[PDB]
């Protein structure tokens, strides 16, 4: 009864919802038309489906997810292509022109002709369920629907719902690789709506991805695909515990009671991190110890952030496959005994362990190694500041001059957002410098 | 309206000899015209509401809806001129019941055609001036087997020369009519 | 399915807007008839963006042609290509500007604009989404500069949020083409600062020797002028026509790019470049076609980005390739040239990714700066505009047709403050 | 805030057939529109919905 | 002109063009007249 | 064309009801007075030329 | 005027881009999604139950 | 109630700023920023 | 044992009855020349046909259907077409003067010479069947044979036979939409003539169904042939239950005793779910709470008017297929815990339901799709007033300078009926804000 449904906002969050839906079916076996394969039908009341699709009528799954863009293409080319026949015609809403790389046209001019019409969908959906874990927001900050018409949608999700669990996977500007100019002001402006309509926030860099696809995966020359392929792995070891039986398993709410101290610290670190390719995984120890640590590397993180110069508040260790809890006792015991990393004085009992009994499953002509061992770290830290006085020094040197603000402007939105959008993320900068010490 | 008042003998309620009678009256005017002159007939002031389509011009008595003109006396006396065109008008009455029924007698009706709400009755009153004495409760006994008790709104529709609308308890003949209800013809 | 309408003034444009026509034909597949003949469907699967659909398999191009005399459009009707072009979108005069910007924008231009603003009118209805407009013309004709102008005021008027672009073959340092370039140019230009949300100034001089130094080619003749000019255009617009993994429309390179609304003027290239022969040398990787993109020589307008500073670069590389090989290639051209470059604007390059290169290529690229370099090509048209304008030379023309000289002083302070900001905006620093 | 137990909120509908009928098509009198503008609502406009939706005063 | 056939006419053509005709329009090839039509 | 050109004062007395100055009254008893000294076939005509109006000798 | 969120008739009556790298019209996306199910036919249920 | 007393202008004296924090990894990222940029390498003078 | 005999009048009536029965025989298992298929069979069984149908002896099903129309050609198509064979030829009575979008001309001209010859036929019909149980009459308001000619018929019948239940289906103009001039004269006069002569009059909209089939069933490019399937949809799921046995057995006699609270308020509004496409279809559940909540939104309603400016007086649920009950029952107590849906005060018990087992056949051909579910609606309610507020404005306007009315002064129509007309709707609308209030 663990349903939680997904939105896919932006051309990030319609690939990623690419590169997670299928993971989805192959996990649950179903090819991409709905249906299960030929003469290979469940048996055994296998209940794990119910989570992310919906038996419609005959053996058909449809997906709990919501593919919004305010263009076409994409959605369209998901619409018209191998998962033709798998997703509802009605919940792959795509607009007309999109929001330019603007939060002002994703948030004022072009947000407020689809809002509605997604969340009448998000509305059939969530009536399909008999109990609904929460919502999985997929979006980058970027420039335009994923930042201004994202924020429209948390903004309106908050009030419509807010009982359940509200979790955003935001694709944060790398520290100096981007594909835009105006990326400061879009994530500047949606600091706040992240900050308060949301209640976990689990944020990469494309930077930081890159150099994990380029140092442990072997490949030289990475695209969007092995990214989301990381991406949708993460997620599928967050959501696993909902899905399959186990071993001692967090949900939704037990995560979030276990992982943030303060309403307003909700902006963990995700690592995934058995990630190797096969040819050196002929070479390598994937024990727990080992992949332990290899999540408490600093090397091995999707943000370019140092957490040796933070300290952890509280750790969340999601296990996958043959699993013992004692050797996890053992990982957890050398990672308190080494003193690079540092934990934070009000946090003594800092790990949340959560085993699940379903290894993950590699997508052919994918680049991950079928590990029997997997684990991901869900980690809360004072390390995210660094990507913060990033963000802020960008858009200090953007905003001294006074550039590109005449699009935003003549768009609708008022002057005064910007620095009140910067004073919100300078709040929580303190907020987060002062609770590290 | 018009309770706490002593009704017994007669109530007028339109009398187009004076300042503003036409203050409780609510005026809808569509393709017509409400005005007083002097008629050639009794050299007296008359009202008039003579305009086409005449279901849209018309007065209700009443200046607002959901206020109800409570009159208990049965008789309904209106001095009217025949201008040979089309006469309506329309009285809604409370029955014992909470009911509200309407009559509905018009000029241009050849069928009583009794309805749950509605009577639509025709009439066929003569050249000049007519007296339309309208009894109310033989009528609310007779269409729907009820009895009298109390009006709630008055309609006079449309192309008629209006004098005088009041009510009285009995049938009231001409020679012990008073003065003022009296309708005088001068040569 | 966002339309864009294309319109071509002029000598300069109806050639450039023909050759534009045909390689976009080329690439969906349209036959010279009007049908389709296409490989795979993708040609024809956004042709709603260029081609409006006729009974039966017609594509007729969403195009307005306009010239004051019968002339060039008569070469290109009696061309190879011209028989897509419907006949009632060839709006044209009878007496024809002899280069005069006060004869194409306020006596011959003016009884055309009603025919041509009804053209274009209905053109514009038939949309169904309709993102902006496109006109090519030149800064040193008659009706291209004039006519143009006119056309744009009239259609910003009309329609005031659409996008505008225009592709303003700009005058020429090195010789003439024209005597009265100058004054065509500054009464342009005037125009376009205040009616324009992107403006490509194109040199044919820059063009010329991108033609025949990294092309060869011995005679370049206009029709590979104009077709390089086309590649670019096709390079700016195909996020539109073509899905990619990263894709940018012309409203996100405008706003990616244009820092205040005065700076809009910007320089194309193209850089997929090959000498004859020298491609069996050639490596044909994403570094090298960056390479090829960020050299000074691959300009198509005569001014130089080391001499001045950019602003705001788009780069758009259509094809397969890696966002590993992009984006590093964009960060070390920056880390390495951060001296031309603001400090100001952290990252000042936009990228977008399509996934169809040229039939024939491998992968494509196009180059937009937005560098305040741009600033030298103001100061030679007003250079020479000031040494024309204090002795009145050719002025009887443009004061006989009925116009002031108060519009060439309003023109020329309009230009030479366009050419303060440019340089303020270069020289400012930031702390 | 919304997450605690204390905050129950009388708007923010329990099914779809109370989200299409809080909106404002008028189905006598608005002219062959579509599923994007028959369910336009409120919040959409900017009316004076009693909702907190932003912190900011 | 001559006598309009159409089913010749989206039969001639590509077939992707031809689909998108049948998908925008249902009466290119509006045959109910064609049981009573008698070549 | 001028039948309906009367005047809508509402309650309120027609002061200059002594000179006749009102059109779209005295079109009415010039209708009225056409029927009436007219013939059998006068309302058919009437009815052709005006359409609002009504026979006054039925 | 089409409709704001609905796939249109010329978008939905296609044919997919080849999901080969050695065919010229590929996309990223039917070269990664899709390359293991090239001559994909989708199946259509039928809803089951009467009253 | 109401008072005379409650007719005195009382204004509302004075509402702080409250200035940014301006966090301490400010150093590091102007640092970090242009310990990697040169001048003039790759395009020429 | 129970019949009914089906009058289609006019044009859209004979158009009408040509898909209810093309409908008729596909869901019975006839052939369309009359017979049944001899290798195949589908008819028998779960079938009742004969309450529609006549058996003349050898095999042939004969339909007990009157189609009349004053003007040859719409006759002529269906004495031609694919059902030439299927009625007998005196059923298909044809006139020689059209009645010229004139209810003059269709009430007191030639639809007076050939209303013996349909009585006569009708009586023919009535002497056949063993024990009739009522009529449907199928036309349409605009003018001419629909408003004219049906409602004479329909005045001959009350008078001829009484007692009987004659269901009226109107095709009601559309308050902006409209294909003629003379529509609100029509529509008045026949209004007021049907007034106490219909026991109920079923009201279907022209611009409804084309905002239904642009919305829910995809079609860029509805057409009469797709609005005469949805109201063939719609009778049939009115009429399956003389043919159909289900749990709750609905006959026509129901439908003036469960929806007529007064005899002057007999307009129930239509309105048919799922009219969903077969392009999503089997891509969502279609339950019963969720074709009953689509059934119950104000955008799915097949009139032109939303019912959220009214009380409901009454609303008659004829669900069709593997619906529960129970189901029913919870949906219909969902409904009745909404306070948005408002009824009136006099009435606490506001539905009446019929359930049938028999789920709805597709059309080959068709657009609609092959659903188990389907609920149909006929709701009584005080909205239709601003409809009946909106055509008398209409009628104001053209007749405060008499326009048109020389027409039907000179085809037998006296001045004053216009205004008795106007008169006994005007008060209709007093009728319904005195119930409403
Ligand atoms: N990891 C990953 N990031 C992506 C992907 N696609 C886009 N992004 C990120 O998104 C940024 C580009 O802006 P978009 O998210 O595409 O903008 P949008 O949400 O589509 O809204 P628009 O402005 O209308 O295009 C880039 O900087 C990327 O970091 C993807 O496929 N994978
Ligand atoms: N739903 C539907 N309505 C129709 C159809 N044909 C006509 N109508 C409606 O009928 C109205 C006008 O009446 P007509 O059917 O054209 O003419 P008639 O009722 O046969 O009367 P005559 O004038 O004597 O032919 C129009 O407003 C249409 O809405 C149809 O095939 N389907
Ligand atoms: N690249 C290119 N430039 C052209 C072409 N034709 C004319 N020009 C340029 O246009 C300028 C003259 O403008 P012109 O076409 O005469 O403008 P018009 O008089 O208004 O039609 C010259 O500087 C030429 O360099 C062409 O086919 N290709
Ligand atoms: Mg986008």
């Amino acid at each position: 009864m663990r349903e939680c449904i997904s939105i896919h906002v932006g051309q990030a969050g319609v690939q990623i919802g690419n590169a997670c839906w299928e993971l989805y079916c192959l996990e649950h076996g179903i090819q991409p038309d709905g249906q299960m394969p030929s003469d290979k039908t469940i048996g055994g009341g296998d209940d794990s489906f119910n989570t992310f699709f919906s038996e419609t009528g005959a053996g058909k799954h449809v997906p709990r997810a919501v593919f919004v863009d305010l263009e076409p293409t994409v959605v369209d080319e998901v619409r018209t292509g191998t998962y033709r026949q798998l997703f509802h015609p009605e919940q792959l809403i795509t607009g007309k022109e999109d929001a330019a790389n603007n939060y002002a046209r994703g948030h004022y001019t072009i947000g407020k002709e689809i809002v509605d019409l997604v969340l009448d969908r998000i509305r059939k959906l969530a009536d399909q369920c008999t109990g609904l874990q929460g919502f999985l927001i997929f979006h980058s900050f970027g420039g335009g629907t994923g930042s201004g018409f994202a924020s429209l949608l948390m903004e309106r999700l908050s009030v419509d719902y807010g009982k359940k669990s509200k979790l955003e996977f935001a694709i944060y500007p790398a520290p100096q690789i981007s594909t835009a100019v105006v990326e400061p002001y879009n994530t500047i402006l949606t600091t706040h709506t992240t900050l308060e309509h949301s209640d976990c926030a689990f944020m990469v860099d494309n930077e930081a991805i890159y150099d994990i696809c380029r140092r442990n995966l072997d490949i030289e020359r990475p695209t969007y695909t092995n990214l989301n392929r990381l991406i949708a792995q993460i997620v599928s070891s967050i959501t696993a515990s909902l899905r399959f039986d186990g071993a001692l398993n967090v949900d939704l709410t037990e995560f979030q009671t276990n992982l943030v101290p303060y309403p307003r610290i909700h902006f963990p670190l995700a690592t995934y991190a058995p990630v190797i390719s096969a040819e050196k995984a002929y070479h390598e120890q994937l024990s727990v110890a080992e992949i332990t640590n290899a999540c408490f590397e600093p090397a091995n993180q999707m943000v370019k952030c140092d957490p040796r110069h933070g300290k952890y508040m509280a750790c969340c260790m999601l296990y996958r496959g043959d699993v013992v809890p004692k050797d996890v006792n053992a990982a957890i015991a050398t990672i308190k005994t080494k003193r690079t990393i540092q934990f934070v004085d009000w946090c003594p009992t800092g790990f949340k362990v959560g085993i699940n009994y379903q290894p993950p499953t590699v997508v052919p002509g994918g680049d991950l190694a079928k590990v029997q061992r997997a684990v991901c770290m869900l980690s809360n830290t004072t390390a995210i500041a660094e990507a913060w006085a990033r963000l802020d020094h960008k858009f200090d040197l953007m905003y001294a001059k006074r550039a590109f603000v005449h699009w935003y402007v003549g768009e609708g939105m008022e002057e005064g957002e910007f620095s009140e959008a910067r004073e919100d993320l300078a709040a929580l900068e303190k907020d987060y410098e002062e609770v590290g010490v | 309206m018009f309770k706490n008042t002593f009704q017994s003998g007669f109530l007028s309620i339109l009398y187009s000899i004076g300042s503003k009678p036409l203050q409780i009256w609510d005026k809808k005017v569509r393709n017509g015209h409400i005005k007083r002159i002097t008629d050639n007939d009794i050299q007296s002031l008359v009202l008039e509401i003579v305009g086409t389509n005449v279901s849209t011009t018309l007065i209700e008595c009443p200046a607002d809806a959901r206020k109800t003109l409570g009159i208990k006396l049965p008789f309904l006396v209106m001095i009217i001129k025949n201008l040979k065109k089309y006469f309506t008008f329309e009285v809604q009455v409370l029955d014992d019941k909470n009911v509200r029924r309407r009559f509905r007698a018009s000029n241009y009706q050849s069928t009583t055609r009794v309805k749950p709400f509605i009577c639509t009755m025709p009439m066929r009153l003569d050249d000049g001036w007519n007296q339309i004495q309208f009894n109310l409760s033989d009528f609310t006994r007779r269409a729907y087997g009820t009895n009298y008790i109390e009006t709630i709104r008055v309609n006079i529709h449309a192309n008629c020369r209006i004098r005088r609308v009041y009510f009285s308890d009995r049938l009231y003949s001409e020679d012990e009519l008073p003065a003022e209800f009296k309708l005088y013809l001068p040569i | 399915m966002r339309e864009i309408v294309h319109m071509q003034a002029g000598q300069c444009g109806n050639q450039i807007g023909a050759k534009f026509w045909e390689v976009i034909s080329d690439e969906h597949g349209i036959d010279p008839t009007g049908t389709y003949h296409g490989d795979s469907d993708l040609q024809l699967e956004r042709i709603n963006v260029y081609y409006n659909e006729a009974t039966g398999g017609k594509y007729v191009p969403r195009a307005v042609l306009v010239d004051l005399e019968p002339g060039t459009m008569d070469s290109v009707r009696s061309g190879p290509f011209g028989q897509i072009f419907r006949p009632d979108n060839f709006v044209f005069g009878q007496s024809g500007a002899g280069n005069n910007w006060a004869k194409g924008h306020y006596t011959e231009g003016a009884e055309l604009v009603d025919s041509v603003l009804d053209v274009v009118r209905k053109e514009a209805e038939s949309c169904d989404c309709l993102q902006g407009f496109q006109l090519t013309h030149s800064l040193g004709g008659g009706t291209g500069s004039g006519m143009g102008t006119l056309l744009i005021s009239k259609i910003r008027e009309e329609y005031p949020d659409r996008i505008m672009n225009t592709f303003s073959v700009v005058p020429s340092p090195k010789v003439s083409d024209t005597v009265v370039e100058p004054y065509n140019a500054t009464l342009s230009v005037h125009q376009l600062v205040e009616n324009t949300d992107e403006t490509y100034c194109i040199d044919n001089e820059a063009l010329y020797d991108i033609c025949f130094r990294t092309l060869k080619l011995t005679t370049p003749t206009y029709g590979d002028l104009n077709h390089l000019v086309s590649a670019t255009m096709s390079g700016v617009t195909t996020c539109l026509r073509f899905p990619g993994q990263l894709n940018a429309d012309l409203r996100k390179l405008a706003v990616n790019m244009v820092p205040f609304p005065r700076l809009h003027f910007f320089m194309p290239g193209f850089a997929p470049l090959t000498s004859r022969g020298s491609q069996q040398y050639r490596a044909l990787t994403v570094p090298e076609l960056t390479q090829q993109m960020f050299d000074a020589k691959n300009m198509m307008a005569a001014c130089d980005p080391r001499h001045g500073r950019y602003l705001t670069v788009a780069a758009i590389f259509r094809g397969r390739m890696s966002m590993k090989e992009v984006d590093e290639q964009m960060l070390n051209v920056q880390n390495k040239n951060s001296s031309y470059f603001v400090e100001w604007i952290p990252n000042n390059v936009k990228t977008a990714v399509c996934d169809i290169p040229p039939r024939g290529l491998k992968m494509s690229a196009t180059f937009i700066g937005n560098s305040t370099a741009i600033q030298e090509l103001f100061k030679r048209i007003s250079e020479q505009f000031t040494a024309m304008f204090r002795r009145k030379a050719f002025l009887h023309w443009y004061t006989g047709e009925g116009m002031d000289e108060m519009e060439f002083t309003e023109a020329e302070s309009n230009m030479n403050d366009l050419v303060s900001e440019y340089q303020q905006y270069q020289d400012a620093t930031a702390e | 805030s919304r997450r605690e137990v204390y905050h129950h909120d009388p708007k923010a509908p329990r099914d779809s057939l109370d989200f299409i009928l809080k909106a404002n098509y008028d189905h006598h009198g608005e002219l062959l529109k579509n599923r994007s503008e028959t369910l336009m609502q409120p919040e959409t406009l900017g009316a004076n919905h009693g909702r907190i939706l932003k912190n900011r005063v | 002109g001559p006598t309009l056939d159409t089913t010749h006419e989206l039969r001639s053509l590509h077939p992707y063009v031809a689909r998108s005709i049948k998908a925008r329009d249902v009466f290119f090839d509006d045959h109910t007249h064609d049981a009573k039509k008698h070549v | 064309t001028f039948k309906n050109n009367n005047l809508n004062s509402g309650d309120s007395i027609d002061y200059g009801q002594q000179r006749r100055e009102n059109i779209g009254d005295l079109i009415h008893e010039v209708l009225v007075a056409f029927e009436k000294k007219g013939g059998d076939d006068a309302f058919i005509n009437i009815k052709y030329m005006v359409p609002t109006h009504e026979s006054s000798v039925l | 005027r089409l409709p704001v969120g609905e796939p249109t008739a010329h978008m939905s009556a296609t044919q997919g881009p080849d999901a080969n790298l050695m065919k010229f019209y590929s996309t990223s996306y039917a070269t990664s999604f899709g390359v293991k199910h090239e001559p994909f036919v989708p199946r259509t249920t039928k809803h089951v139950g009467t009253g | 109630q109401e008072s005379i007393y409650n007719l005195i202008p009382q204004e509302e004296v004075k509402q702080e700023k409250q200035a940014r924090y301006t966090s301490k990894f400010r150093g590091n990222v102007k640092v970090e920023e242009k310990t990697k940029k040169t001048s003039s390498k790759t395009m020429g003078p």
